[PDB]
């Protein structure tokens, strides 16, 4: 139902986690740490209590009717995603989760490259025609991209997805993927992608003609 | 050392059924209390039932009440979720997990499964349609070019694309598969290159789906 | 008597606590759950005139599910000669009971 949240922060920062409860938070309160792919790892247990071979980094807290989970400082492999257990309520179910908090690296703002393609001649055989447009290696992660076919803007017709952060920059890639169909397509002559990211000064356009 | 190894999960249309086990090794299932955890892809993770078997007590989420059962088998060492009128939104990577003593859930789940993953969906497994993206003529004369594969219309999760069959690894972006409306799968693979390698350098997508038993070399070319 | 009902499964979780035998900490059990299962059909103050179909009252009933479950279990590892971890078992009953004062008093 929910998505995590996100954070970023650089290497030794010190982060505060916070998760609220309805009443008085005690003690019956735990700390998961996940990274893709990966299951759940037990951070802290009963609201304080170091899980066996985590860091003396994490530690976890609690006060009135909140608990938080605090890193100390930073390190590279303490990126990712941290869930709490919230503390049983009477009547409640049995265990529940928190929403979730991923953490993220700060780097420097990255304009990113931008490119257009159409779609193949493969693919008009088969009555559809995908356009792809690529934003390649930017960060921050928010990037708008302006969908205009033959100077009338679009809206419900692309999809879009994002990759994680990258292993080596920390930047991000962004694949936006108007659909039309083959009858549509040749309707109309000039295809053009507009991207707007906090590193461009202004809108960048790629297009194309139709041959 | 106590160890957890899942099965049963796989595809599943919505209203049918499917049984996960949760084998366990270490320690013996009569005494804990075994639990299973869900999570939908992107978001969070959903308590959905446990079992003490020893004793039977038994509770459930009530997303799942009345739909799904919770049990072991103690003489197997597995605990099971029986998972009944199955609807999309039960799509979800399933973990089973326990505590350190049978009676210290609200403390923390120690232990977890490494998770199966359960498709709910009305689709038959097909394999991908693959389409070349071009690299734009007029790029930089000197600079860099892109170039990728269209990976449409497939299903279930996963496919793995490869370039030159791994040669080809840096400036390689292979992106989440996003669910189109009529239920299949696509996503795209993309790499950059020097611009000068267009003309001699060959660039070809490998794209494996091993549901469908399907693998699809496309060569890539202005 | 719902504050009587408590009256009991807090002096008979001391007595498991300071037990010296086993018959001591299984008896203490079956008060225990008797208590639970006789509060758990009680209304308390906070939902004097909230209907029994109410989610409030349903949210009543379900956290006793969750205190005779738990009593059910210390009793069942008592019943099979766990009697230590019976024991061990009856202190979670702490973190159910603050829950229970948390939200009705």
């Amino acid at each position: 139902t929910q998505s995590p949240s996100s954070l970023s922060a650089s290497v030794g920062d010190r982060v505060t986690i916070t998760c609220r409860a309805s009443q008085s938070v005690s003690s019956a309160v735990a700390w998961y740490q996940q990274k893709p792919g990966k299951a759940p790892k037990l951070l802290i247990y009963s609201a304080s209590s170091l899980y066996s071979g985590v860091p003396s980094r994490f530690s976890g807290s609690r006060s009135g009717t909140d608990f938080t989970l605090t890193i100390s400082s930073l390190q590279p492999e303490d990126f990712a995603t941290y869930y709490c257990q919230q503390p049983w309520s009477w009547g409640s179910a049995l265990i529940t989760f928190g929403q979730g908090t991923k953490v993220e690296i700060k780097r420097t703002v990255a304009a990113p490259s931008v490119f257009i393609f159409p779609p193949s001649d493969s693919q008009l055989k088969s009555g559809t025609a995908s356009v792809v447009c690529l934003l390649n290696n930017f960060y921050p992660r928010e990037a708008k991209v302006q969908w205009k076919v033959d100077n009338a803007l679009q809206s419900g017709n692309s999809q879009e997805s994002v990759t994680e952060q990258d292993s080596k920059d920390s930047t991000y890639s962004l694949s936006s993927t108007l659909t039309l169909s083959k009858a549509d397509y040749e309707k109309h002559k000039v295809y053009a992608c507009e991207v707007t990211h906090q590193g461009l000064s202004s809108p960048v356009t790629k297009s194309f003609n139709r041959g | 050392e106590v160890q957890l190894v899942e099965s049963g999960g796989g595809l599943v249309q919505p209203g049918g059924s499917l049984r996960l086990s949760c084998a366990a090794s270490g320690f013996n299932i009569y005494y804990s209390s075994m639990h299973w955890v869900r999570q939908a892809p992107g978001k969070g993770l959903e308590w959905v039932a446990s079992i003490s078997p020893y004793s039977g007590s038994t509770y459930y989420a009530d997303s799942v009440k009345g739909r799904f059962t919770i049990s072991a088998d103690t003489s197997k060492n597995t605990a099971y979720l029986q998972m009944n009128s199955l609807r999309a939104e039960d799509t979800a990577v399933y973990y089973c997990a326990r505590p350190w003593y049978p009676w210290s859930y609200w403390s923390g789940l120690d232990y977890w499964g490494q998770g199966t993953l359960v498709t709910v969906s009305s689709a038959s497994t097909k394999g991908p349609s693959v389409f070349p993206l071009a690299p734009s003529s007029k790029s930089t004369s000197g600079g860099t070019a892109a170039l990728g594969c269209l990976v449409k219309d497939y299903f279930p999760e996963p496919v793995t694309v490869s370039w030159n069959s791994g040669a080809l690894t840096s400036g390689v972006h292979t992106f989440p598969a996003v669910l189109q409306s009529s239920g299949l799968y696509s996503l795209s693979s993309v790499v950059t290159v020097p611009s000068s390698s267009l003309g001699t350098q060959t660039y070809i997508c490998n794209v494996n789906h091993k549901p469908s038993n399907t693998k699809v070399d496309k060569k890539v070319e202005p | 008597d719902l504050e009587d009902n408590w009256e009991t499964l807090n002096d008979n979780l001391k007595v498991i606590e300071k037990a010296d035998n086993a018959a001591q900490v299984k008896d203490a059990l079956t008060k225990m759950r008797a208590a639970a299962l006789d509060a758990q059909k009680a209304t308390p103050p906070k939902l004097e005139d909230k209907s029994p179909d109410s989610p409030e009252m349903k949210d009543f009933r379900h956290g006793f599910d969750i205190l005779v479950g738990q009593i059910d279990d210390a009793l069942k590892l008592a019943n099979e000669g766990k009697v230590k971890e019976a024991q061990a078992a009856a202190e979670q009953l702490k973190t159910t009971r603050n829950a229970y004062i948390q939200k009705y008093l």
